């Protein structure tokens, strides 16, 4: 006699922020090749033409 | 070495009886002010 886990509104309201965010924890490794957000001082001799 | 032991044990006397009806006033004065709030009854809307 626990309810189950979609019976409340607030209980199935907590299994969708939950399901939102198991889509932020597997990343793509082909969309991270070349961009990085660390600063570095790079060469742009051959486009000053 | 004491010579106040009779003026001591008549004065202690007067007052540890004095001091007990007034802590069966305050024992009711307190349980009549928290009646209402030990017997409430409260609806919410949550169940687990
Ligand atoms: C609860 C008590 C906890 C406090 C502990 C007190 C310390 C105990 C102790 O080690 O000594 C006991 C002492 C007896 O003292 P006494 O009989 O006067 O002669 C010997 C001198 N030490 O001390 C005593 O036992 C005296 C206790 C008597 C005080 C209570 C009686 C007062 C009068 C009663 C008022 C009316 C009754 C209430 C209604």
């Amino acid at each position: 006699s626990p309810p189950p886990p979609n019976a409340m509104v607030y209980d199935r309201l907590a299994e969708a922020v939950k399901a939102k965010l198991r889509q932020l924890e597997n990343p793509d490794p082909r969309f991270l090749k070349y961009g990085s957000p660390r600063p570095t001082l790079t060469d742009h001799t051959r486009i000053l033409a | 070495a004491e010579p106040e032991m009779e003026e001591r044990k008549l004065m202690g006397f007067k007052w540890i009886f004095v001091l007990t009806l007034a802590l069966l006033q305050a024992g009711y004065y307190r349980r009549l002010r928290w009646s209402v709030l030990k017997s409430r009854k409260l609806v919410l809307d949550v169940v687990n």
